[PDB]
């Protein structure tokens, strides 16, 4: 409906997101698509300049995500 | 990787989080009571956090 597998509570640092930990073994472990979430939160944050950004990712079990961020 | 490992939440750690990133960290993620903090390698801090080593690939 889509059936949740993890949810995912970060902080990062607005417009700067790599695949590198915590991103990759937090979203990689259940599957979500790294690279995706980084591009997606980079343009959803690369604006804010030198924020510390929330933002929590739901993972389904057919792997997709959606995240909601927190200004700021 | 370096995690370093501090009891709380983001919310009840918020005042020394500017301080992690400040120091070096790349990113927090909350896990079951603890804010785990990613740095390339320990660093000095003074909150008497837990350094562990991680791989990065569960």
């Amino acid at each position: 409906m889509k059936k949740v597998v993890a949810v995912v509570k970060l902080q990062l640092p607005a417009g700067k997101a790599t695949p590198a930990p915590p991103v990759g073994p937090a979203l990689g472990q259940h599957g979500a698509n790294i690279m995706e979430f980084v591009k997606a939160f980079n343009a959803a944050t690369a604006n804010m300049g030198d924020a510390i950004v929330p933002v929590e990712i739901t993972i389904y079990a057919d792997r997709s995500f959606t995240f909601v961020t927190k200004t700021p | 990787m370096w995690v370093y490992r501090l009891k709380g939440t983001l919310e009840a750690l918020d005042p020394i989080l500017p301080g992690l990133f400040d120091g070096g960290a790349r990113g927090l993620w909350e896990r079951e009571g603890e804010v785990w903090a990613f740095f390339p390698a320990p660093v000095d801090l003074p909150y008497e956090g837990v350094w562990e080593e991680v791989g990065d690939e569960w």
